[PDB]
């Protein structure tokens, strides 16, 4: 649960700016007077996502359906085990 | 060039390969095409090796080919070295 609330307040808390209240008023001066020449504020949105290439975006996809497989086969080997199997066996 | 293919005979002669090359310093020797089982031995040997700890090559695999057989073999020609030793496929 704290890891949860953590995560969801920094979702959007993290979006503010690095300069203390002292020096807010030069963010002022080069955001809040471009605002009004636009309707809707267009500026970068501060986020943790990248742009990913076809060519690792293929290598890591791949890589993840071979991963995927070693789980595969590992899940059969613990379905195995669970005694249920073995009293229908 | 004259082959066909079935899921469980390609899933055992996969798991057969990477089992045996894996392990201890197994050196497997086939020809050289991309034809049939003789392509799907080498795309197990990339699909056990673009997921690898030591990465780079984990495995040693010699192809074996008539140089009367060989499709490009312009430009595969040098009197004492350049090596590119460009092939497309």
């Amino acid at each position: 649960i704290w890891k949860f609330q953590r995560h969801d307040l920094i979702e959007e808390y993290h979006g503010r700016p690095a300069a203390p209240p002292p020096f807010i008023l030069l963010s002022h001066l080069q955001l809040f007077i471009k605002r009004v020449v636009l309707k809707t504020p267009a500026k970068r949105h501060k986020q943790l996502k990248n742009k990913l290439e076809k060519n690792e975006e293929a290598a890591l996809l791949s890589w993840e359906i071979y991963l995927k497989e070693n789980y595969l086969q590992n899940r059969q080997f613990q379905q195995k085990q669970r005694p249920e199997q073995k009293i229908e066996d | 060039k004259n082959f066909n293919m079935k899921p469980r005979l390609k899933s055992i002669f996969r798991r057969g390969l990477v089992k045996v090359a894996q392990t201890t310093g197994a050196w497997i020797i086939t020809g050289g095409s991309h034809t049939g089982v003789m392509k799907q031995v080498g795309e197990a040997v990339r699909d056990f090796s673009l997921s690898s700890s030591y990465k780079e090559g984990e495995l040693i695999t010699i192809g074996v080919a008539t140089w009367g057989t060989v499709h490009r073999r312009e430009g595969l020609i040098h009197p004492t070295g350049s090596f590119p030793a460009e092939y497309i496929l």
